[PDB]
């Protein structure tokens, strides 16, 4: 069956729900991969289409186009898995151990033949998934490396957060890629970040704390902060709105949304444990699917 | 392997006598560093200034065989309490001259003979000798089981008790205040003893056992064997593993010297298997520390597997629920009645597991709470609850005095008992849990009881004697109890019943507050060094466990008994009494133990205020 | 003759484990006794309340096995000298569950990692682990010989030795110079001089950590270390440190540390006091 | 060594002692005339009855001095006389039978365990040490805070406590023969003392140390303390130790402090403490000195611990207590 701890959730362009579940209690600490074409039958085994397990526990998942799925293991591994369709089944093309420690992050850019791994080992590594091998590692990070996100539209550009307290902005191009965002208050450490789709230059990040920040790149004195948690921040995701929402996650085991103007809308109390994971609908984009500790699948709404 | 030396009275060519003695299967010599006829002058010409070497020299051996190989023998010449004041002042040079130049040599050991009751001045010379810097040399003290005058054949017309020698060795070690340096080398004669007395000679520190050559029989073959009598002699020395020396001609017998050790090898591989021994083995036998304190302290895995090692703890407690299982649910009510059990300090599991087959055993549905305050054993105990056990175990991680219990319980059962009874402080843990028991409830174990009994043990006392530690009262040691074993004291009088615990205490005011005055009467001239405790419990009706003297019920093997030292002993005669005040003090931050001791001489107060020893909460 | 271990970053089985690294050579393992994303509430409901086990039991293996074979790691997201007071106190807590885990075990050994120079709490929260009861256990603290930023690629447009000496230094004299405390360096890419290396050498080292990725490769894709890297093996030979190998797979590196045993330059009242 | 009158019952002439300075007696005396006029109005100047307690009553004095500003401020009070000490509960039922009456309500017990059978609109204590904290006046009333009204007002309603390097060879030494028998040769070192100001010289200005407020609102609460303070030398000295002072609001505007430059009475009322250091530390003008102090309670038992890390890294004194605690 599937472990108790669900670690991650993704929503593919058709409705399908890709989670992710490793033990962290039992004596066996392994992992799982599942795929929910119906998400409200989440997280039944039953009413799944595909599952798998993996060799180790599993931190973090992403989809490659459209069949094919990245995994970030405890073995230090990037895994790509193909969802063989109907033969319920998921078979595994390539394991690559290049980290020397856990990866904690990995993002897929829009292209969907690239992606990029951030691990527990500093290293942050950019991967060819076509010649199932990797590009380039940057060892910029001085510490452990958080969250990876690729910036959408752009193969050449990512960010990167770590517990160094460095917010990275990348560009494969220069000789010297990565370069330091800074605002006010960022000298707490950054534990998630994400891109803002319909904004320039703009990106949301979390801390250890609870803030939830909204940074333009350019003009970074104008970046809006709020105390949206208590603890550290687990995940961030924007909708699919013109005007996007932002949905946060966090260690104290709520889920919030905020608007354009960094406002709150929704609270969610219903977890009883580190909610780990959110993911917005393709089909209702009022409809956002978050994960936790508490092995509970919850889907929400919009008012 | 039996580790045997030889014993010579002369050595010509020590080269030769090693590589002799070395293929007859010996592993070391006891021969004299100077010649035993060798007699000197110090104090008066002309044989004062006698000229050439006072004895061979130490460039004859290495190092390596100066100190594997060879143990000293003092010169018999020397009679350090001769009543002779010339002869003793010679004496006192000549011993201080053989024992710096054996720690010169830096032997292992050293032997010195006593040969009479006064050896007064040889004390003295002795420990000065360990004093002066000169150590690490053991002293081993020839003392034969038997007086010399005591073992002679009755030849005389005009001239026709045992423990005569015992009294040679125990003057000597008091008076050399129980020297670590200083211990026991026995001579075995052709007459024995009494078993007690060699029970007490084997108490001693006893390093090596002399075998004359001259009590072994012949055989119709020609070889050397023992008496019956000694072979259960040299089985008992066996077990300490000390050293044998064979002293003496080997032409008492048609062979040589290795058909000795040969014989001993074969005592050896053919002495008796040991039972109602081995439980401490090998071993708890000088077993010297300070009590567990379970509650105060979190008990490691490595010590939880020692308690859960006893089969005989685990079939009475599941015999115990067995028992009450069957007659507090009758057969008509076999499975719409439901027994509430809750497992107070689970520990890794073994109580509730007993519980569970015991449920089984009996036919009866039990809903169990399996509660735990130490952090670690709780994992443990959500181990089998997400493995084996399943949802009616509820695992509780807390104290259980403190833990709020949504259903009042039909049975709680503990093993929160110590070598004390109630030294871990189970009353104190059981009262704070007694309210969440059912007003018809049953407690596991149901009562228990702690005994005194007034005991004689050098040993133990110079060993707690030992036990000063820096930064504290340095008589400190002597208020507080020990968990010792029981061959290692001798016990005076029959236990006395101290302290009673029952669960639940439906008592008006509950108060573990406790005092009473034991007497004991003496039948022996002996010395007071303590008192041994004991205790015994009752898990469930007839079904019991005890660690009292001459209890028929099982449990004898289940605890090491306990020790309360006192600081000034006291000699004793027989008919006199002894009356030991015991208190048992609980302040509400701690629990201690109070005595004192007003018969036949009124000693002081024992840890006055647990100056000197607690126990937590 | 060379006495090794394996560090591993987390374990799936360690029955299997323990077999699988046995068969590669090495004599202990360096591994978690807590899984190191199993991040826990002691303060904040409900996560507070989390149910079923925090670990995998005692039970998995023997106690001699606990004792001899088994080297426990701190979790690394505790920070017990977070400038936030909520991380601080939950840390606080975190720190004394582990600790008293490995002694509930019977570990001979614990890893406490130094990542800054500040330690001040844990010291504080180590020496009293020590003073109270719990014993037995050698505690390595795993310090750095260069500073990860110091290491690191210059890749930041924007923000381009002694150092990690203070870390153990001043820990160290915190901690009152205790007998139960221990060093274990992790050798880097780039080693500090010579003098500064003696003087780590100086310290009660009981390990040395050798990441997979300071290996070079050479013609016949065999592990191998530079000289520099070399001499610095050769001293830690005569000290009979133990050396754990961390990192990757991508494993017999101990070969090349047996090669450069048996081919060692020649040359034990070094310690005496009286 | 400091007093404490939560382990241990004073004796009569100790408190004698204590109830010798005016100052204490007029500024709690004004505590509750300000507190009383803010909470009852003019129109309810008899349709009002304030509920106060003391808590830690002694032998009378903040109990008439609670009296005597309900008159001066003409409102009515029903008071509750609580004290642990069963001696002081003697004194304590003098005065009830002969001079206060039925609206005194004697109470015999523990704060903290005292089952009050009606709430209290005022709460007021004298648990304050040299250190402010020392004589575990939170934890006292922490547990007392539980029979306070939501809208109460503590008295104190807050205190803060103080360090400060210090260069003081005269006390170094006088703490260096303070060695007993029977235990650590170096235990006097590992705790604090109640000093004199002229026998030490501050060497910079104190910081603020931790600080407690009544009554505490906080989610989880925890009187466990840990805190950095640094100073800059200006002098060619040794650093002997950290004096300890405090500061405390009793009611708005109301204070007490034993601070150095301090414009608010009570600088008479309390003798600073002294925190000593077994390795005295010669320093330069221009050095800094950080040290880690750390408050801790057990359940069982509360004490300090400190450090210096700065010029010269010290090691942590008194480790668990083992030298110096402070019962309940
Ligand atoms: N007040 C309390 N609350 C909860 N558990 C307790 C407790 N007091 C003791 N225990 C638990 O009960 C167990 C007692 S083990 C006692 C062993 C026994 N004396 C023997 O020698 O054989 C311990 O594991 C302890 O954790
Ligand atoms: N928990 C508690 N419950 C009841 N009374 C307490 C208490 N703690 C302290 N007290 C009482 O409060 C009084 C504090 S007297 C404090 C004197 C003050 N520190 C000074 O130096 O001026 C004592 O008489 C004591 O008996």
């Amino acid at each position: 069956c599937m472990e108790v701890q669900i670690g991650a959730v993704r929503y593919r362009r058709d409705g399908a729900l890709l989670l992710a579940a490793s033990s962290l209690s039992s004596r066996t600490w392994g992992g799982s991969i599942w795929v929910f074409k119906d998400p409200e039958g989440a997280p039944n085994e039953s009413l799944c289409t595909a599952g798998v397990q993996t060799e180790a526990g599993v931190t973090d998942v992403a989809w490659v186009s459209e069949k094919g799925i990245l995994v970030a293991s405890d073995s230090g591994a990037v895994e790509l898995w193909e969802i063989l369709e109907k033969e319920s089944l998921l078979v595994n093309k390539f394991a690559k151990y290049e980290h020397d420690d856990i990866v904690k992050t990995l993002s897929v850019f829009s292209d969907g033949t690239q992606a990029v791994s951030g691990g527990k080992d500093f290293s942050v590594k950019v991967w060819d998934l076509s010649q199932k091998a990797v590009l380039k590692s940057y060892n910029a990070h001085s510490s452990e490396v958080n969250c990876v996100a690729a910036c959408p539209g752009k193969d050449t550009i990512f960010l990167s957060c770590g517990e160094d307290g460095r917010i990275l902005l990348w560009d494969t191009r220069k000789p010297k890629p990565a370069t330091r965002i800074d605002f006010c208050a960022s000298d707490t450490i950054p534990t998630s970040v994400t891109w803002h789709p319909e904004k320039d230059d703009t990106f949301a990040c979390g801390d250890e704390t609870g803030n939830v920040s909204l940074v333009n790149i350019k003009n970074p004195d104008s970046a809006q902060t709020s105390a949206v948690h208590s603890q550290n921040i687990t995940g961030l995701a924007y909708s699919y709105h013109s005007s996007p929402f932002l949905a946060s996650i966090s260690e104290d085991c709520t889920v919030a949304v905020l608007d354009a103007d960094f406002s709150e809308v929704f609270r969610d109390l219903s977890h009883r444990d580190f909610v780990t994971g959110v993911a917005w609908s393709p089909l209702d984009h009022s409809k956002f699917t978050t994960v936790g500790w508490d092995h509970k699948v919850l889907h929400h709404h919009l008012p | 392997r039996v580790s045997s030396g030889r014993d010579v009275a002369c050595v010509t060519e020590v080269a030769d006598t090693l590589g002799a003695m070395a293929n007859q299967g010996f592993d070391f010599l006891c021969m004299p560093i100077f010649h035993p006829r060798f007699k000197r002058e110090f104090y008066k010409e002309p044989a004062k200034s006698r000229p050439g070497p006072q004895t061979r020299s130490d460039l004859l051996l290495s190092g390596r065989d100066w100190n594997t190989l060879i143990v000293g023998k003092l010169s018999d010449w020397i009679k350090t309490d001769s009543e002779v004041s010339r002869i003793r002042k010679t004496s006192e040079a000549a011993m201080q001259q053989e024992l710096n130049f054996s720690a010169y040599l830096g032997l292992p050991a050293f032997l010195i003979p006593l040969k009479q009751e006064d050896n007064s001045n040889l004390s003295r010379l002795l420990i000065n000798h360990i004093h002066v810097g000169h150590h690490s040399t053991m002293f081993w003290m020839r003392v034969p089981l038997m007086a010399p005058n005591d073992l002679r054949d009755d030849l005389i017309e005009n001239e026709p008790g045992e423990e005569r020698t015992w009294i040679w060795w125990h003057n000597f070690r008091s008076l050399c205040d129980y020297n670590k340096k200083i211990a026991l080398a026995i001579e075995i004669g052709a007459d024995l003893p009494s078993g007690h007395v060699i029970d007490r000679w084997l108490g001693e520190p006893i390093k090596a056992a002399f075998l004359p050559t001259s009590i072994f029989l012949t055989n119709k073959k020609g070889f050397p064997v023992l008496t019956k009598v000694h072979q259960r002699l040299i089985f008992k020395l066996f077990k300490l593993e000390v050293q044998f020396v064979i002293s003496g001609s080997h032409h008492h017998s048609e062979k040589d010297l290795c058909s000795y050790l040969q014989y001993l090898e074969y005592l050896s591989q053919n002495s008796p298997p040991p039972n109602a021994y081995e439980m401490f083995a090998k071993g708890y036998e000088d077993y010297l520390q300070s009590p567990l304190q379970p509650l105060m302290d979190n008990l490691e895995s490595q010590t939880y597997e020692v308690f859960e090692k006893d089969p005989v703890k685990y079939s009475q407690y599941q015999q115990a629920v067995y028992k009450c299982l069957l007659d507090r649910v009758p057969e008509e009510e076999k499975e719409t009645n439901i027994q509430i059990l809750m497992v107070l300090g689970a520990g890794r599991g073994p109580l509730v597991n007993a519980s569970l087959r015991a449920a089984k055993q009996a036919e009866r549905k039990i809903k169990v709470y399996a509660v735990e305050k130490n952090p670690n054993a709780v994992i443990t105990l959500e181990g089998w609850r997400y493995e084996e056990w399943g949802s009616q175990v509820t695992v509780v991680s807390g104290d259980m005095r403190e833990w709020k219990a949504p259903e009042k319980a039909d049975i709680i059962v503990s093993e929160l008992l110590g070598s004390f009874g109630d030294n871990e402080l189970s009353p104190e843990c059981l009262d704070g849990a007694q309210h969440f028991l059912k007003d018809d409830g049953v407690s596991i174990p149901g009562e228990y009881t702690s005994y005194l009994a007034p005991i004689s043990s050098s040993k133990l006392y110079n060993e707690v004697r030992a036990c000063r530690e820096k930064d504290r009262d340095p008589e400190a040691q002597f208020e507080m109890p020990y968990v010792v074993r029981l061959h290692n004291f001798h016990q005076l009088s029959d236990p006395l019943p101290c302290f009673t615990f029952h669960h639940p205490n439906k008592d008006d005011v509950i108060d573990n507050n406790r005092y009473c005055c034991l007497q004991y009467r003496v039948d022996l001239n002996t010395v007071l060094h303590g008192f041994a405790g004991y205790f015994n419990t009752v898990l469930y009706k007839d079904v019991t466990l005890s660690i009292c003297p001459e209890s028929h019920s099982p449990g004898m093997f289940s605890w090491f008994p306990i020790l309360f030292p006192i600081k000034q002993p006291i000699p004793m005669r027989e008919g006199d009494t002894v009356c030991v005040r015991f208190w048992r003090c609980n302040n509400g931050k701690k629990v201690w133990y109070e005595w004192a001791v007003t018969s036949p001489v009124c000693s002081a107060i024992h840890n006055p205020t647990g100056r000197s020893y607690t126990i937590g909460l």
